Protein backbone atom coordinates (compact mmCIF):
# COMPACT_ATOMS: atom_id res chain seq x y z
CA UNK A 1 0.00 0.00 0.00
CA UNK A 2 0.96 3.35 0.99
CA UNK A 3 4.34 4.58 1.75
CA UNK A 4 4.59 6.92 5.32
CA UNK A 5 6.77 7.18 8.59
CA UNK A 6 6.80 3.77 9.52
CA UNK A 7 8.29 1.96 6.68
CA UNK A 8 11.08 4.46 5.63
CA UNK A 9 13.67 2.31 5.68
CA UNK A 10 12.66 0.32 2.66
CA UNK A 11 13.89 2.92 0.19
CA UNK A 12 17.31 2.17 1.23
CA UNK A 13 16.73 -1.80 1.02
CA UNK A 14 17.73 -3.96 -2.45
CA UNK A 15 14.70 -4.12 -4.16
CA UNK A 16 15.09 -1.89 -6.83
CA UNK A 17 12.84 0.71 -6.44
CA UNK A 18 11.99 4.58 -8.50
CA UNK A 19 9.68 7.21 -6.57
CA UNK A 20 7.84 9.65 -9.75
CA UNK A 21 7.01 13.03 -9.52
CA UNK A 22 5.16 14.51 -12.00
CA UNK A 23 4.72 18.30 -10.46
CA UNK A 24 7.21 19.58 -13.38
CA UNK A 25 5.81 17.79 -16.33
CA UNK A 26 3.29 20.55 -17.74
CA UNK A 27 4.65 23.87 -16.81
CA UNK A 28 2.66 27.39 -17.95
CA UNK A 29 2.93 31.08 -18.10
CA UNK A 30 -0.32 32.86 -16.93
CA UNK A 31 -0.43 35.86 -19.20
CA UNK A 32 -3.01 38.66 -20.07
CA UNK A 33 -3.87 38.62 -23.91
CA UNK A 34 -4.47 41.60 -26.28
CA UNK A 35 -8.60 41.43 -25.35
CA UNK A 36 -8.06 42.04 -21.65
CA UNK A 37 -8.68 37.89 -21.42
CA UNK A 38 -6.18 35.52 -19.69
CA UNK A 39 -4.21 32.99 -21.67
CA UNK A 40 -1.74 29.62 -20.99
CA UNK A 41 1.37 29.27 -22.35
CA UNK A 42 3.14 26.18 -21.73
CA UNK A 43 6.79 26.04 -21.23
CA UNK A 44 8.99 23.05 -20.78
CA UNK A 45 8.69 20.75 -18.27
CA UNK A 46 10.39 17.11 -17.30
CA UNK A 47 9.59 13.81 -15.47
CA UNK A 48 11.33 13.70 -12.03
CA UNK A 49 11.73 9.89 -11.05
CA UNK A 50 14.57 8.73 -8.80
CA UNK A 51 16.36 5.87 -7.53
CA UNK A 52 16.41 6.71 -4.16
CA UNK A 53 19.12 3.98 -3.22
CA UNK A 54 21.59 4.69 -6.07
CA UNK A 55 20.66 8.57 -6.79
CA UNK A 56 20.16 7.68 -9.90
CA UNK A 57 18.03 10.23 -11.50
CA UNK A 58 16.06 9.73 -15.38
CA UNK A 59 14.97 12.97 -15.97
CA UNK A 60 12.83 12.94 -18.95
CA UNK A 61 12.13 16.36 -20.89
CA UNK A 62 8.33 17.28 -21.68
CA UNK A 63 8.89 19.55 -24.68
CA UNK A 64 5.82 21.78 -25.17
CA UNK A 65 4.91 20.20 -28.28
CA UNK A 66 3.91 17.27 -26.45
CA UNK A 67 0.50 19.76 -25.74
CA UNK A 68 0.52 20.78 -29.16
CA UNK A 69 -3.27 20.73 -30.68
CA UNK A 70 -4.20 18.84 -27.09
CA UNK A 71 -7.04 19.20 -24.97
CA UNK A 72 -7.17 18.67 -21.00
CA UNK A 73 -3.51 19.01 -20.93
CA UNK A 74 -3.88 18.72 -16.44
CA UNK A 75 -5.14 15.28 -17.60
CA UNK A 76 -3.03 14.37 -20.41
CA UNK A 77 0.19 15.30 -18.42
CA UNK A 78 -0.68 11.94 -15.93
CA UNK A 79 -0.68 9.69 -18.53
CA UNK A 80 1.94 11.07 -20.56
CA UNK A 81 4.00 10.87 -17.25
CA UNK A 82 2.87 7.25 -17.35
CA UNK A 83 3.69 6.47 -20.75
CA UNK A 84 6.94 7.70 -20.61
CA UNK A 85 7.87 5.47 -17.25
CA UNK A 86 6.41 2.57 -18.87
CA UNK A 87 8.53 3.60 -21.94
CA UNK A 88 11.45 4.02 -19.41
CA UNK A 89 11.01 0.35 -17.19
CA UNK A 90 10.69 -1.30 -21.19
CA UNK A 91 14.21 0.22 -21.56
CA UNK A 92 16.21 -0.99 -18.77
CA UNK A 93 17.41 -4.63 -18.88
CA UNK A 94 15.32 -7.09 -16.54
CA UNK A 95 17.17 -7.21 -13.73
CA UNK A 96 17.61 -3.42 -13.82
CA UNK A 97 13.45 -2.95 -13.31
CA UNK A 98 12.11 -1.67 -11.08
CA UNK A 99 10.05 -3.44 -8.11
CA UNK A 100 8.15 -0.84 -6.49
CA UNK A 101 7.49 2.27 -8.17
CA UNK A 102 5.77 5.35 -5.64
CA UNK A 103 4.43 8.06 -6.97
CA UNK A 104 4.36 11.50 -4.80
CA UNK A 105 0.88 12.36 -6.34
CA UNK A 106 -1.93 9.67 -5.83
CA UNK A 107 -3.30 11.34 -8.99
CA UNK A 108 -0.82 9.36 -11.09
CA UNK A 109 -1.80 5.85 -9.43
CA UNK A 110 -4.42 4.85 -12.21
CA UNK A 111 -2.63 6.22 -15.00
CA UNK A 112 0.26 4.51 -14.10
CA UNK A 113 -1.43 1.14 -12.81
CA UNK A 114 -2.63 1.32 -16.53
CA UNK A 115 0.28 1.67 -18.34
CA UNK A 116 1.96 -0.72 -16.59
CA UNK A 117 -0.29 -3.93 -17.02
CA UNK A 118 2.10 -5.39 -18.91
CA UNK A 119 4.49 -5.68 -15.66
CA UNK A 120 1.98 -6.82 -12.77
CA UNK A 121 4.93 -8.09 -10.84
CA UNK A 122 5.83 -4.08 -10.24
CA UNK A 123 4.16 -2.59 -7.68
CA UNK A 124 2.45 0.87 -8.07
CA UNK A 125 2.22 2.59 -4.87
CA UNK A 126 1.73 6.10 -3.49
CA UNK A 127 3.05 7.48 -0.28
CA UNK A 128 1.81 9.61 2.68
CA UNK A 129 5.24 11.83 2.67
CA UNK A 130 5.40 15.41 1.72
CA UNK A 131 8.41 15.15 -0.85
CA UNK A 132 9.96 18.72 -1.87
CA UNK A 133 10.67 16.78 -5.31
CA UNK A 134 8.38 20.07 -7.02
CA UNK A 135 11.92 22.18 -6.43
CA UNK A 136 14.05 19.79 -8.84
CA UNK A 137 13.75 22.91 -11.14
CA UNK A 138 15.32 25.19 -8.72
CA UNK A 139 18.70 22.92 -9.53
CA UNK A 140 20.49 24.95 -11.79
CA UNK A 141 21.82 22.36 -14.05
CA UNK A 142 18.56 20.40 -14.11
CA UNK A 143 16.61 23.70 -15.02
CA UNK A 144 18.93 24.60 -17.84
CA UNK A 145 18.69 21.35 -19.48
CA UNK A 146 14.94 21.36 -19.35
CA UNK A 147 14.86 25.04 -20.87
CA UNK A 148 17.44 24.84 -23.48
CA UNK A 149 15.84 21.74 -25.17
CA UNK A 150 14.15 21.74 -28.33
CA UNK A 151 12.81 18.21 -28.32
CA UNK A 152 11.93 15.58 -26.15
CA UNK A 153 15.14 13.87 -24.26
CA UNK A 154 16.02 12.18 -21.54
CA UNK A 155 19.20 12.99 -19.14
CA UNK A 156 21.00 10.88 -16.82
CA UNK A 157 22.32 12.55 -13.64
CA UNK A 158 23.19 10.95 -9.98
CA UNK A 159 21.34 13.50 -7.57
CA UNK A 160 23.58 13.03 -5.35
CA UNK A 161 26.75 14.03 -6.54
CA UNK A 162 29.23 11.98 -4.81
CA UNK A 163 27.80 11.78 -1.76
CA UNK A 164 27.58 7.54 -1.45
CA UNK A 165 31.57 7.58 -1.11
CA UNK A 166 31.48 9.23 2.14
CA UNK A 167 27.40 8.62 3.83
CA UNK A 168 25.11 6.12 3.19
CA UNK A 169 22.03 6.38 0.86
CA UNK A 170 19.76 7.60 3.82
CA UNK A 171 21.90 10.14 5.09
CA UNK A 172 22.23 11.49 1.00
CA UNK A 173 18.48 11.16 0.46
CA UNK A 174 18.14 12.98 3.86
CA UNK A 175 20.26 15.61 2.60
CA UNK A 176 18.43 15.58 -0.88
CA UNK A 177 15.34 16.11 1.01
CA UNK A 178 16.54 19.10 3.26
CA UNK A 179 18.10 20.97 0.37
CA UNK A 180 15.25 20.72 -2.02
CA UNK A 181 12.75 21.42 1.27
CA UNK A 182 14.84 24.70 1.63
CA UNK A 183 15.16 25.44 -2.22
CA UNK A 184 10.69 24.95 -2.39
CA UNK A 185 10.54 27.31 1.30
CA UNK A 186 12.87 30.32 -0.11
CA UNK A 187 14.63 29.70 -3.17
CA UNK A 188 16.56 32.79 -3.11
CA UNK A 189 18.48 32.10 0.67
CA UNK A 190 18.41 28.55 0.01
CA UNK A 191 20.77 29.55 -3.19
CA UNK A 192 22.51 32.04 -1.47
CA UNK A 193 23.63 29.28 0.96
CA UNK A 194 25.12 27.52 -1.09
CA UNK A 195 26.86 29.99 -3.39
CA UNK A 196 27.91 32.51 -0.78
CA UNK A 197 31.52 31.11 -0.45
CA UNK A 198 32.97 30.81 -3.92
CA UNK A 199 35.80 29.03 -3.05
CA UNK A 200 33.76 26.00 -3.00
CA UNK A 201 32.73 24.80 -6.89
CA UNK A 202 30.38 22.75 -8.43
CA UNK A 203 32.19 19.94 -9.98
CA UNK A 204 31.63 20.29 -13.79
CA UNK A 205 30.04 16.94 -13.60
CA UNK A 206 27.88 17.55 -10.43
CA UNK A 207 25.25 19.33 -9.54
CA UNK A 208 25.81 20.96 -5.88
CA UNK A 209 28.86 22.12 -4.59
CA UNK A 210 31.44 20.21 -3.53
CA UNK A 211 31.64 20.84 0.54
CA UNK A 212 33.78 18.68 2.97
CA UNK A 213 31.86 17.02 5.59
CA UNK A 214 32.40 19.66 8.13
CA UNK A 215 31.24 21.94 5.51
CA UNK A 216 27.74 20.06 5.01
CA UNK A 217 27.15 20.22 8.91
CA UNK A 218 27.58 23.72 8.47
CA UNK A 219 25.53 23.71 5.64
CA UNK A 220 22.72 21.36 6.49
CA UNK A 221 22.54 23.39 9.91
CA UNK A 222 22.08 26.72 7.53
CA UNK A 223 19.33 25.03 5.70
CA UNK A 224 17.65 23.88 8.74
CA UNK A 225 17.51 27.52 10.39
CA UNK A 226 16.17 28.72 7.12
CA UNK A 227 12.86 26.46 7.45
CA UNK A 228 12.50 27.42 10.34
CA UNK A 229 12.40 30.54 9.72
CA UNK A 230 10.29 30.78 6.55
CA UNK A 231 7.82 28.57 8.95
CA UNK A 232 7.86 32.03 11.35
CA UNK A 233 7.87 34.90 9.07
CA UNK A 234 4.94 32.67 7.35
CA UNK A 235 3.17 31.87 10.73
CA UNK A 236 4.30 34.97 12.87
CA UNK A 237 6.04 32.58 15.61
CA UNK B 1 -50.51 -21.33 -15.84
CA UNK B 2 -48.49 -23.65 -14.26
CA UNK B 3 -47.46 -25.38 -10.63
CA UNK B 4 -44.56 -25.87 -8.41
CA UNK B 5 -46.72 -28.72 -6.18
CA UNK B 6 -44.61 -29.11 -2.85
CA UNK B 7 -44.24 -32.49 -1.17
CA UNK B 8 -44.69 -30.66 2.49
CA UNK B 9 -43.83 -27.67 4.93
CA UNK B 10 -41.84 -29.08 7.67
CA UNK B 11 -39.85 -26.17 8.78
CA UNK B 12 -41.42 -22.80 9.06
CA UNK B 13 -40.01 -20.57 5.99
CA UNK B 14 -40.32 -17.42 4.44
CA UNK B 15 -41.03 -18.36 0.66
CA UNK B 16 -40.21 -16.35 -2.37
CA UNK B 17 -41.91 -16.53 -5.93
CA UNK B 18 -40.63 -13.93 -7.97
CA UNK B 19 -40.90 -10.22 -6.32
CA UNK B 20 -43.59 -12.08 -3.95
CA UNK B 21 -43.34 -13.53 -0.69
CA UNK B 22 -45.19 -15.30 2.24
CA UNK B 23 -44.90 -17.29 5.26
CA UNK B 24 -45.33 -21.01 6.31
CA UNK B 25 -45.67 -21.90 9.61
CA UNK B 26 -43.65 -25.79 10.71
CA UNK B 27 -45.88 -28.15 9.48
CA UNK B 28 -48.83 -26.13 7.85
CA UNK B 29 -50.56 -27.69 5.43
CA UNK B 30 -49.16 -26.17 2.69
CA UNK B 31 -48.42 -28.08 -0.72
CA UNK B 32 -47.02 -25.41 -3.08
CA UNK B 33 -47.80 -22.59 -5.90
CA UNK B 34 -50.49 -22.14 -8.62
CA UNK B 35 -50.95 -20.06 -11.71
CA UNK B 36 -47.69 -19.37 -12.57
CA UNK B 37 -47.42 -17.22 -15.68
CA UNK B 38 -45.82 -19.32 -18.48
CA UNK B 39 -43.52 -17.27 -20.41
CA UNK B 40 -41.14 -15.99 -17.96
CA UNK B 41 -38.62 -17.25 -15.74
CA UNK B 42 -39.07 -17.55 -12.04
CA UNK B 43 -37.50 -18.23 -8.90
CA UNK B 44 -38.88 -19.74 -5.93
CA UNK B 45 -36.43 -18.79 -2.87
CA UNK B 46 -36.64 -19.34 1.04
CA UNK B 47 -35.62 -17.69 3.81
CA UNK B 48 -35.72 -20.34 7.22
CA UNK B 49 -37.43 -18.65 10.16
CA UNK B 50 -34.76 -20.23 12.76
CA UNK B 51 -32.35 -19.34 10.89
CA UNK B 52 -32.22 -16.19 8.47
CA UNK B 53 -28.37 -17.32 7.42
CA UNK B 54 -28.56 -18.50 3.93
CA UNK B 55 -30.94 -17.17 1.79
CA UNK B 56 -31.19 -19.66 -1.16
CA UNK B 57 -33.16 -20.51 -4.04
CA UNK B 58 -33.85 -22.20 -7.97
CA UNK B 59 -34.49 -20.59 -11.18
CA UNK B 60 -36.39 -22.10 -13.17
CA UNK B 61 -38.56 -21.84 -16.46
CA UNK B 62 -41.96 -24.33 -16.41
CA UNK B 63 -41.58 -25.08 -20.10
CA UNK B 64 -38.48 -26.79 -19.89
CA UNK B 65 -40.00 -29.90 -17.46
CA UNK B 66 -42.53 -30.32 -14.39
CA UNK B 67 -40.90 -29.49 -10.89
CA UNK B 68 -41.92 -29.98 -7.53
CA UNK B 69 -40.33 -29.36 -4.05
CA UNK B 70 -39.40 -31.63 -1.60
CA UNK B 71 -37.82 -31.01 2.13
CA UNK B 72 -34.83 -32.84 2.96
CA UNK B 73 -34.22 -33.32 6.32
CA UNK B 74 -30.75 -34.51 5.82
CA UNK B 75 -29.40 -30.94 3.85
CA UNK B 76 -31.92 -29.22 5.65
CA UNK B 77 -33.78 -27.41 2.86
CA UNK B 78 -36.30 -27.17 0.78
CA UNK B 79 -35.05 -29.24 -2.93
CA UNK B 80 -36.44 -28.47 -6.07
CA UNK B 81 -36.60 -31.85 -8.26
CA UNK B 82 -37.84 -32.48 -11.49
CA UNK B 83 -40.89 -35.27 -11.78
CA UNK B 84 -40.11 -37.28 -15.32
CA UNK B 85 -43.77 -39.34 -15.27
CA UNK B 86 -46.16 -36.37 -16.84
CA UNK B 87 -48.98 -38.60 -15.56
CA UNK B 88 -47.71 -39.14 -12.64
CA UNK B 89 -47.03 -35.17 -11.36
CA UNK B 90 -50.67 -33.96 -13.42
CA UNK B 91 -52.49 -36.55 -10.86
CA UNK B 92 -50.33 -35.24 -7.84
CA UNK B 93 -51.46 -31.16 -8.59
CA UNK B 94 -55.11 -31.79 -9.68
CA UNK B 95 -55.07 -33.56 -6.12
CA UNK B 96 -53.40 -30.52 -4.62
CA UNK B 97 -55.59 -28.47 -6.49
CA UNK B 98 -58.67 -29.51 -5.39
CA UNK B 99 -58.29 -29.59 -2.01
CA UNK B 100 -56.95 -25.95 -2.64
CA UNK B 101 -53.98 -26.67 -0.51
CA UNK B 102 -51.83 -24.21 -3.18
CA UNK B 103 -51.01 -20.31 -2.89
CA UNK B 104 -52.04 -18.49 -6.47
CA UNK B 105 -49.48 -16.63 -7.99
CA UNK B 106 -50.99 -13.25 -7.48
CA UNK B 107 -50.71 -11.30 -10.27
CA UNK B 108 -52.46 -8.34 -10.99
CA UNK B 109 -53.24 -7.60 -14.35
CA UNK B 110 -51.84 -3.64 -14.59
CA UNK B 111 -48.50 -5.24 -13.79
CA UNK B 112 -45.73 -5.74 -15.77
CA UNK B 113 -43.03 -5.47 -12.99
CA UNK B 114 -41.90 -8.93 -13.24
CA UNK B 115 -41.39 -9.10 -17.40
CA UNK B 116 -39.80 -5.19 -16.83
CA UNK B 117 -37.20 -7.18 -14.61
CA UNK B 118 -36.31 -10.44 -16.54
CA UNK B 119 -37.32 -9.59 -20.21
CA UNK B 120 -33.74 -10.29 -21.46
CA UNK B 121 -33.57 -13.49 -18.81
CA UNK B 122 -32.72 -16.39 -20.59
CA UNK B 123 -32.57 -20.29 -18.64
CA UNK B 124 -30.06 -21.45 -21.47
CA UNK B 125 -27.92 -18.51 -20.06
CA UNK B 126 -28.90 -18.51 -16.83
CA UNK B 127 -27.54 -22.33 -16.28
CA UNK B 128 -24.11 -21.08 -18.15
CA UNK B 129 -23.73 -19.09 -15.10
CA UNK B 130 -24.97 -21.50 -12.66
CA UNK B 131 -23.20 -24.47 -13.67
CA UNK B 132 -24.73 -27.32 -12.67
CA UNK B 133 -25.91 -29.73 -16.04
CA UNK B 134 -27.74 -32.65 -14.92
CA UNK B 135 -31.15 -30.10 -13.84
CA UNK B 136 -32.74 -28.22 -15.41
CA UNK B 137 -33.61 -25.32 -12.95
CA UNK B 138 -30.61 -23.36 -11.19
CA UNK B 139 -29.55 -23.01 -7.21
CA UNK B 140 -28.31 -20.00 -5.77
CA UNK B 141 -27.80 -18.93 -2.72
CA UNK B 142 -26.61 -15.68 -0.50
CA UNK B 143 -22.90 -16.96 -0.54
CA UNK B 144 -22.15 -18.49 -3.67
CA UNK B 145 -19.01 -16.46 -4.71
CA UNK B 146 -18.03 -15.41 -8.46
CA UNK B 147 -15.23 -16.51 -10.68
CA UNK B 148 -14.01 -13.17 -10.16
CA UNK B 149 -13.94 -13.47 -6.71
CA UNK B 150 -12.31 -16.86 -6.77
CA UNK B 151 -9.67 -14.83 -8.60
CA UNK B 152 -9.39 -12.35 -5.97
CA UNK B 153 -12.88 -21.02 -3.38
CA UNK B 154 -15.00 -24.09 -4.59
CA UNK B 155 -15.67 -23.73 -8.59
CA UNK B 156 -18.86 -26.28 -9.07
CA UNK B 157 -20.18 -23.64 -6.59
CA UNK B 158 -19.47 -20.32 -8.59
CA UNK B 159 -21.36 -18.05 -10.36
CA UNK B 160 -19.35 -17.55 -13.34
CA UNK B 161 -20.70 -13.80 -14.40
CA UNK B 162 -18.74 -12.32 -17.22
CA UNK B 163 -15.05 -11.15 -16.05
CA UNK B 164 -15.32 -7.03 -16.09
CA UNK B 165 -12.11 -5.87 -15.22
CA UNK B 166 -11.51 -1.99 -16.06
CA UNK B 167 -8.02 -2.28 -15.45
CA UNK B 168 -6.90 -5.21 -17.77
CA UNK B 169 -5.30 -5.95 -20.66
CA UNK B 170 -8.88 -7.41 -21.70
CA UNK B 171 -10.35 -4.09 -21.19
CA UNK B 172 -7.24 -1.64 -22.55
CA UNK B 173 -5.72 -1.57 -26.13
CA UNK B 174 -1.40 -1.21 -26.13
CA UNK B 175 -1.40 2.50 -26.92
CA UNK B 176 -5.07 3.91 -26.07
CA UNK B 177 -4.34 3.26 -22.59
CA UNK B 178 -5.72 6.87 -21.42
CA UNK B 179 -8.23 6.82 -24.38
CA UNK B 180 -9.55 3.40 -23.53
CA UNK B 181 -9.61 4.03 -19.52
CA UNK B 182 -11.13 7.36 -19.71
CA UNK B 183 -13.71 6.28 -22.69
CA UNK B 184 -15.06 2.22 -22.42
CA UNK B 185 -16.57 2.02 -25.76
CA UNK B 186 -13.87 -0.03 -26.93
CA UNK B 187 -13.91 -2.62 -24.44
CA UNK B 188 -18.28 -2.19 -24.19
CA UNK B 189 -19.05 -2.60 -27.76
CA UNK B 190 -16.08 -4.25 -29.33
CA UNK B 191 -14.97 -6.31 -26.59
CA UNK B 192 -18.01 -7.46 -24.55
CA UNK B 193 -21.20 -6.72 -26.69
CA UNK B 194 -19.29 -7.90 -30.43
CA UNK B 195 -16.61 -10.17 -28.77
CA UNK B 196 -18.68 -12.20 -26.02
CA UNK B 197 -22.23 -11.23 -25.40
CA UNK B 198 -22.90 -11.31 -29.09
CA UNK B 199 -25.72 -8.97 -28.93
CA UNK B 200 -27.18 -6.17 -26.28
CA UNK B 201 -29.64 -8.73 -24.97
CA UNK B 202 -27.32 -11.11 -23.58
CA UNK B 203 -25.81 -8.39 -22.28
CA UNK B 204 -29.14 -7.10 -20.56
CA UNK B 205 -29.69 -10.34 -19.79
CA UNK B 206 -26.76 -11.23 -17.36
CA UNK B 207 -27.16 -7.35 -15.95
CA UNK B 208 -30.72 -8.31 -14.93
CA UNK B 209 -29.69 -12.27 -13.31
CA UNK B 210 -27.18 -10.32 -11.31
CA UNK B 211 -29.17 -7.68 -10.29
CA UNK B 212 -31.87 -10.32 -9.20
CA UNK B 213 -29.78 -12.64 -7.06
CA UNK B 214 -28.20 -9.07 -5.79
CA UNK B 215 -31.99 -8.03 -4.50
CA UNK B 216 -33.30 -11.63 -3.90
CA UNK B 217 -30.18 -13.24 -2.03
CA UNK B 218 -28.02 -10.65 -0.56
CA UNK B 219 -25.46 -11.83 -2.83
CA UNK B 220 -22.79 -9.88 -2.66
CA UNK B 221 -20.81 -11.13 -5.98
CA UNK B 222 -23.81 -10.45 -8.03
CA UNK B 223 -24.12 -6.80 -6.47
CA UNK B 224 -20.80 -6.37 -7.92
CA UNK B 225 -21.45 -7.84 -11.28
CA UNK B 226 -24.75 -5.41 -11.35
CA UNK B 227 -22.83 -2.56 -10.50
CA UNK B 228 -19.68 -3.01 -13.30
CA UNK B 229 -22.02 -3.68 -16.03
CA UNK B 230 -24.21 -0.30 -15.60
CA UNK B 231 -20.40 1.63 -14.98
CA UNK B 232 -19.16 0.02 -18.44
CA UNK B 233 -22.01 1.04 -20.53
CA UNK B 234 -22.31 4.71 -18.16
CA UNK B 235 -18.63 5.17 -18.90
CA UNK B 236 -18.78 4.88 -22.69
CA UNK B 237 -18.82 7.78 -24.69
CA UNK B 238 -20.40 5.41 -27.92
CA UNK B 239 -23.39 3.54 -27.19
CA UNK B 240 -26.28 2.41 -29.60
CA UNK B 241 -29.19 4.83 -29.24
CA UNK B 242 -31.71 1.88 -28.20
CA UNK B 243 -29.14 0.54 -25.59
CA UNK B 244 -29.34 3.51 -23.65
CA UNK B 245 -33.31 3.87 -23.97
CA UNK B 246 -33.02 -0.09 -22.77
CA UNK B 247 -31.25 0.36 -20.32
CA UNK B 248 -32.58 3.28 -18.71
CA UNK B 249 -35.94 1.26 -18.75
CA UNK B 250 -34.37 -1.75 -16.81
CA UNK B 251 -32.62 0.16 -14.20
CA UNK B 252 -35.86 2.74 -13.85
CA UNK B 253 -37.84 -0.84 -12.57
CA UNK B 254 -35.39 -2.20 -10.60
CA UNK B 255 -35.16 0.92 -8.59
CA UNK B 256 -38.69 0.99 -8.83
CA UNK B 257 -38.65 -2.89 -7.25
CA UNK B 258 -35.44 -2.37 -4.67
CA UNK B 259 -36.79 -2.70 -0.89
CA UNK B 260 -36.41 1.20 0.03
CA UNK B 261 -34.88 -0.42 3.72
CA UNK B 262 -31.99 -2.09 1.77
CA UNK B 263 -30.32 0.48 -0.29
CA UNK B 264 -28.03 1.35 1.83
CA UNK B 265 -26.73 -2.46 0.92
CA UNK B 266 -27.36 -2.81 -2.27
CA UNK B 267 -26.62 0.70 -4.04
CA UNK B 268 -23.21 1.43 -4.41
CA UNK B 269 -22.83 5.39 -4.29
CA UNK B 270 -19.53 5.87 -6.20
CA UNK B 271 -21.24 4.05 -9.01
CA UNK B 272 -24.60 5.71 -9.01
CA UNK B 273 -23.27 8.96 -8.56
CA UNK B 274 -21.19 8.56 -11.29
CA UNK B 275 -23.40 7.40 -13.21
CA UNK B 276 -26.25 9.30 -13.26
CA UNK B 277 -24.02 13.02 -12.82
CA UNK B 278 -20.37 12.29 -14.02
CA UNK B 279 -20.33 9.83 -16.95
CA UNK B 280 -20.83 10.23 -20.35
CA UNK B 281 -24.24 9.13 -19.99
CA UNK B 282 -25.53 11.52 -17.11
CA UNK B 283 -27.80 12.94 -18.96
CA UNK B 284 -29.16 9.64 -21.14
CA UNK B 285 -30.84 8.13 -17.94
CA UNK B 286 -33.86 10.28 -17.13
CA UNK B 287 -36.22 7.74 -15.58
CA UNK B 288 -33.61 6.32 -13.83
CA UNK B 289 -32.40 9.88 -12.74
CA UNK B 290 -35.78 10.44 -11.81
CA UNK B 291 -36.94 7.22 -9.60
CA UNK B 292 -33.31 7.74 -8.16
CA UNK B 293 -33.71 11.64 -7.18
CA UNK B 294 -36.97 11.06 -5.29
CA UNK B 295 -36.80 7.68 -3.76
CA UNK B 296 -33.07 6.97 -2.37
CA UNK B 297 -31.70 11.26 -2.85
CA UNK B 298 -29.90 10.84 0.25
CA UNK B 299 -26.93 8.42 -1.81
CA UNK B 300 -26.74 11.51 -3.72
O1 LIG C 1 -44.19 -36.80 -8.66
N1 LIG C 1 -44.41 -35.72 -8.30
O2 LIG C 1 -44.88 -34.91 -9.01
C1 LIG C 1 -44.10 -35.40 -6.96
C2 LIG C 1 -44.68 -34.23 -6.47
C3 LIG C 1 -44.69 -34.08 -5.14
CL1 LIG C 1 -45.36 -32.70 -4.45
C4 LIG C 1 -44.14 -35.03 -4.30
C5 LIG C 1 -43.52 -36.14 -4.79
C6 LIG C 1 -43.47 -36.34 -6.16
N2 LIG C 1 -42.76 -37.37 -6.70
C7 LIG C 1 -42.00 -38.31 -5.87
C8 LIG C 1 -40.91 -39.03 -6.71
O3 LIG C 1 -41.56 -40.10 -7.34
Amino acid sequence: GAMNSSNYAELFNNDIKLFVDDTNVYRVTVHKTFEGNVATKAINGCIFTLNPKTGHLFLKIIHTSVWAGQKRLSQLAKWKTAEEVSALVRSLPKEEQPKQIIVTRKAMLDPLEVHMLDFPNIAIRPTELRLPFSAAMSIDKLSDVVMKATEPQMVLFNIYDDWLDRISSYTAFSRLTLLLRALKTNEESAKMILLSDPTITIKSYHLWPSFTDEQWITIESQMRDLILTEYGRKYNV
Amino acid sequence: MNTVPFTSAPIEVTIGIDQYSFNVKENQPFHGIKDIPIGHVHVIHFQHADNSSMRYGYWFDCRMGNFYIQYDPKDGLYKMMEERDGAKFENIVHNFKERQMMVSYPKIDEDDTWYNLTEFVQMDKIRKIVRKDENQFSYVDSSMTTVQENELSDPAHSLNYTVINFKSREAIRPGHEMEDFLDKSYYLNTVMLQGIFKNSSNYFGELQFAFLNAMFFGNYGSSLQWHAMIELICSSATVPKHMLDKLDEILYYQIKTLPEQYSDILLNERVWNICLYSSFQKNSLHNTEKIMENKYPELL
